[PDB]
RNA sequence: GUGAGACUCCCUGCCGCCGAAGGGGCCAGGUUUCCUCGGCAAUGUUCGUCAGCCGAGGGUUAGUCGGUCCUAAGACGUACCGUAAUUCGAGUACGCCGAAAGGGAAACAGGUUAAUAUUCCUGUACCAUUUAGCGUUUAGUCUGACGUCUCAGGGCAAGCCGAGCGGCGUCGUCGCGCCGUCUAAGCAGCGAACCCCGUGGAGAGCCGUAAUGGCGAGAAGCGGGCGAAUCUGUAAUGGCACAAGUCGGCUUCACCCCGGGACCCGUGAAAAGGACAGCUAAAUGUCCGUACCGAGAACUGACACAGGUGCCCCUAGCUGAAAAGGCUAAGGCGUGUCGGAGUAAUUCAGUUAAGGGAAUUCGGCAAAUUAGCUCCGUAACUUCGGGAUAAGGAGUGCCUGCUGUGUAGACAGCAGGUCGCAGUGACCAGGGGGCUCUAACUGUCUAAUACCAACAUAGGAGAUUGCAAACCCGUAAGGGCUAG
RNA sequence: UGGAGGACCGUAAACGGUAUUGAUCUGCAAAUCAUUCGUGUGACCUGCGUCUCGUAGUGAAAUGCUAAUCUAACCCGGCA
């Protein structure tokens, strides 16, 4: 269902395309923001993992066209989502 | 301020005398329109279009096609070009 | 006179540090509205902009006035903007800060009332609204300081869209040397120490060394103001 | 105006045909890495193209419903088979076919 | 490739223009100044007294 | 073929009228006192100042 | 032959150079060098009857090619303001310019001259504006209008193969080799992908592509609409010795259409113009450029300069991965403008050299070795990516006959025979390995003695500043950073 | 299968200029030629346009470059 992980070569992931240059530090960083972009996210509007990146901070629902702006890598940040649930907690108590 | 010099002629400029144009040295301050009034002032042919250039020598040469058979004769033996 | 620093080059205005002001989609201010005035408005798509490298929104509001604005997180297409002291405590909503209840995130922070935004405005940066008086509201801003602000200065809700920006390592002079080609910045820069000294204060030398104190008076002139302006301290935290 | 004395080709076609038919083509006479005197990609389009209009033309003449013609398709896209014959003899040996 | 005859090749463009006022090929193609009369820049004439010498 | 406008050309063709001999009678009348003046040239040397 | 005068100019033949540039087209630049005639005092690295020279005359024709129009980076103007003052200065408001390689309304084939040609002539067209007749707005959108990489499908120039037909070459024997067998825009028609609409009802899942994928938020299937390059028909009479002039097939780039995917802390221009209400008629379509070179002789470097501008855009057959190198077409040339002579030393650049093989030298400097492709096999160390073409080896031609994949071009493979000292037979084409120092790496650098360990770099850290900021420019007006 | 990379080999495409301390050194040339070399999908090369300049500009920094001129250009003037 996916690439041959060699018996030695998950290490390098998607940093493979670098070589032997930049370091194994800045070359886990890399690949490990690879990992998370490249992920599934479920819209939050269809509920489907459909949400992919279309630019530096644009992310767009495949099936509903639910284009929305988010993190530059990640679509939904823990910032925003303490922002939405304390504005949930204030909704609901009151 | 007249725009006709005066017909140019040479071996090519009378390779067009069977083809009924006739070409002039004109001002080159004119244009095509002067020309064709011009002409039609000096001689009261009409003229069907203008064909105008200048030349190397700091000159402009006009190929004036009339509309009317034989004019071009007609006034080369008028200026006596023939 | 030795050579003028870069510095006093870029204060000049000469083409090698003055920023692509084409390349920029649209100055990022808030609509003008009046006093006791408000307006609606939907978002028509996100951008993307060269000035920022974060997402900016598109907004075409209920008098026609299609105005570009800074996207905060969240914000989507479709989505209902809203401006004045009536509007609703919401994400992606421009109001006062006085009627932000505290604890709250904001962005775009106004200086003045009716400024367009000057604070809290980078890539995921965001202000949290402290305390509430009557002339005055504390934002604690993503320096860290305690600013005091007028309690009409509008701000929009939530946190700037495109966090994260920072954390992918540059790992490649030609990726940063990318993003400086849509920037003021020069890029790259030589190191003082390698400079001659009719270039710079700190150059010249058998070896790379400065010779004087980095560390420079907030007095000194411009020319001289190089290295470590006018430090309350130096070094690592011990 | 004097004839053209193009380059004459007696000598160019007799060559080409005992290349096309196989000859004068040895490990001494390639020089070129294997990938430019065959790239990969135009193979397996090739290979693949042939593969899924096999399967196509069994579908459509009932020989293959639609059950089994789904796992024939993703194994083609596997690379299961490697040619249309492969692909008929493990037809005929797992028998895959509807024979009535 | 040299400062000298090898990048001498390359001027096949100009940086100054026949001048209108003073028909001079010193009319600058870029500031819009004649460098020897001033057209473009003044309605005068540009002469200075250090294009001669003081006359003692 | 540089592209000129009327005046370049116009300036061209007087540039190229300029480059000719002095006639054979002016020189029989000087008393072959005047047999050049200044504005011979030719074409493969100094350029003119011209355009 | 010409000429008083011939290595040097002209014709013929023979022998040659370039043949992905030394050929073809043109920008900037040159400015008549273009073409015909007549000369050789100077120019030409010799002479010269020759000539980019000297002298005389002639040559450039546009509604359709460009400029023109549009705006970009960015200039310039007027006013305000500043300045002792200005021809000086930032900003603002209004304008105006800014591209002969961005955007862009439209023309093609053949002929003609000594030199002009999508311009002149023949044929067949098309575009714009205004005037008049006949009626309407849909008026707010679309197009103009967009990066890099990669790839599918379709078409086509060029190329190639078979049959017939017409000429030329070869013809010691053979029956082959070469050339040609042509046909434009415009007008009329069909329309592949993508998209949209009407039905449809798919899950112990099905439909697809090269690949990613798609689907009850509605797949497959069936219809319909919108919709390309090209192709077909006409243009059908033009040119071809009025000689044939008719056919099939393969391939098709780097050219055109169309669609998909991936990447970005790069997001990849704007405006004029154009489409949606036009149809018919007539007249008008000014101005500028148009010759010629575009470079080992027309530019620039004092020159007929081995440089640079231009290898900027195109380039046929065979070999071959190839536009490499070699050999040939077409095309351009024998002008990278001195000849005879074959007799020393020495010298610039090459070929070969017994036996030894770095003993030379500051030092393997120079030269030599190896070299393509397929297959086997590949160590220390390592950031797990690499090192790696590591290293170390085998095979390779030609002929006879076949097999497999592919729709096909073509690709891959096998059996037997056979020649030579040698089968990547020429051309082409790494010598390899180990231990240290130094810098991480790609990059940048003293143009004209230093391509380095120096500079930069990502990474790390520190400092100032909450924006009427920090830092900086200006005398000021006011500015850069900052559409932050 | 896929087609990433300041990836690799590689041209007399383009750019650069290592070694021969060869040729040449009153040269083809006020720095060029031959062979040998480095980069050659990107911090790339380059046409045209435009802008930044004298105590000033530009500089991946050598006091390099700013018209064969640079530890302060060039022209005229102070200057006999
Ligand atoms: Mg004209
Ligand atoms: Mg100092
Ligand atoms: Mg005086
Ligand atoms: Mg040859
Ligand atoms: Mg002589
Ligand atoms: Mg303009
Ligand atoms: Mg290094
Ligand atoms: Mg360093
Ligand atoms: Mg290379
Ligand atoms: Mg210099
Ligand atoms: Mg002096
Ligand atoms: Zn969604
Ligand atoms: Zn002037």
């Amino acid at each position: 269902m996916a690439k041959k992980f060699t018996k030695k070569g998950r290490i390098s992931r998607s940093a493979g395309r670098f070589g032997p240059r930049y370091g194994r530090k800045d070359r886990k960083l890399v690949a490990d923001l690879e990992e998370r972009m490249r992920a599934p996210h479920v819209c939050t509007k269809c509920a489907r993992p459909t949400v992919e990146r279309i630019g530096t901070g644009i992310w767009k629902c495949s099936k509903c066209g639910h284009t929305f702006a988010g993190g530059t890598y990640i679509p939904y940040t823990s910032v925003g989502q303490t922002l939405l649930r304390t504005m949930k907690n204030i909704a609901e108590a009151k | 301020m007249s725009s006709i010099n005066y017909p140019f002629v040479t071996e090519k400029a009378m390779m067009l005398l069977d083809e009924n144009k006739l070409q002039f040295i004109v001002d080159t301050r004119s244009n095509k329109k002067q020309i064709l009034e011009d002409v039609e002032k000096m001689y009261g042919f009409k003229v069907k279009s203008v064909r105008t250039m200048t030349t190397m020598k700091g000159m402009k040469k006009a190929v004036l096609a009339f509309e009317e058979p034989e004019a071009a004769h007609e006034i080369a033996t008028r200026i006596g070009l023939m | 006179m030795g050579k003028r620093l870069i510095s006093q080059n870029r204060g000049r205005g000469t083409p090698t540090y003055r920023a692509p002001s084409h390349k920029y989609k649209a100055d990022l201010r808030h609509p003008r509205v009046d006093e006791n005035s408000s307006l609606r408005g939907e978002v028509v798509g996100i951008e993307h902009d060269p000035a920022r490298s974060a997402p900016i929104a598109k907004v075409a509001f209920e008098n026609g006035e299609e105005l570009f604005l800074l996207a905060s997180e969240g914000i989507a297409v479709g989505n209902i903007i809203e401006c004045g002291d009536d509007a609703e405590v919401k994400p992606g909503n421009i109001v006062p800060i006085g009627n932000v209840p505290e604890g709250f995130f904001i962005c775009n922070v106004e200086s003045k009332p009716n400024d367009g935004g000057k604070f809290v405005r980078s890539s995921g940066v965001y202000a949290t609204v402290v305390t509430h008086e009557a002339t005055r509201t504390a934002v604690s801003m993503p320096s860290g300081n305690i600013k005091w602000l007028n309690p009409k200065c509008r701000a929009v809700v939530g946190i700037v869209a495109g966090s994260g920006r920072v954390d992918r390592p540059w790992l490649k002079a030609g990726k940063k040397y990318h993003k400086m080609k849509t920037r003021a910045a020069k890029y790259p820069r030589v190191s003082a120490v390698a400079m001659n000294p009719r270039d710079h204060p700190f150059g010249g030398g058998a070896w790379k060394h400065p010779g004087k104190p980095t560390t420079v008076s907030r007095n000194a002139p411009p020319g001289r103001k190089v290295g470590l302006i006018a430090a309350r301290r130096t070094g690592m935290k011990r | 105006a004097k004839p053209v004395k193009g380059v004459s080709r007696g000598r160019a076609r007799a060559l080409a045909a005992k290349r096309k038919y196989g000859h004068c083509k040895g490990h001494g006479s390639r020089k070129g890495k294997k990938g430019a005197r065959t790239p990969k990609k135009e193979q397996w389009i090739k290979k693949i193209r042939a593969l899924r209009r096999r399967l196509k033309e069994l579908r459509a003449d009932g020989a293959l419903d639609k059950s089994v013609y789904c796992r024939l398709y993703r194994k083609a896209k596997g690379g299961e088979y490697r040619s249309v014959s492969h692909l008929n003899s493990h037809l005929e040996s797992e028998k895959l076919l509807k024979k009535e | 490739m040299s400062k000298g005859t090898s990048s001498m090749g390359k001027r096949q463009k100009r940086t100054h223009a026949k001048c209108r006022r003073c028909g001079s090929v010193s009319f600058n193609v870029h500031t819009k100044q004649c460098t020897s009369c001033g057209f473009g820049k003044t309605s005068r004439m540009r002469t200075y007294k250090w294009q001669a010498k003081c006359k003692y | 073929m540089s592209h000129n406008m009327k005046g370049q050309k116009k300036r061209l063709a007087k540039a190229h009228k300029q480059n000719t001999r002095v006639p054979v009678w002016v020189i029989v009348k000087t008393n072959r006192k005047v047999v050049s003046h200044p504005r011979r040239r030719h074409w493969r040397r100094r350029s003119l100042d011209v355009k």
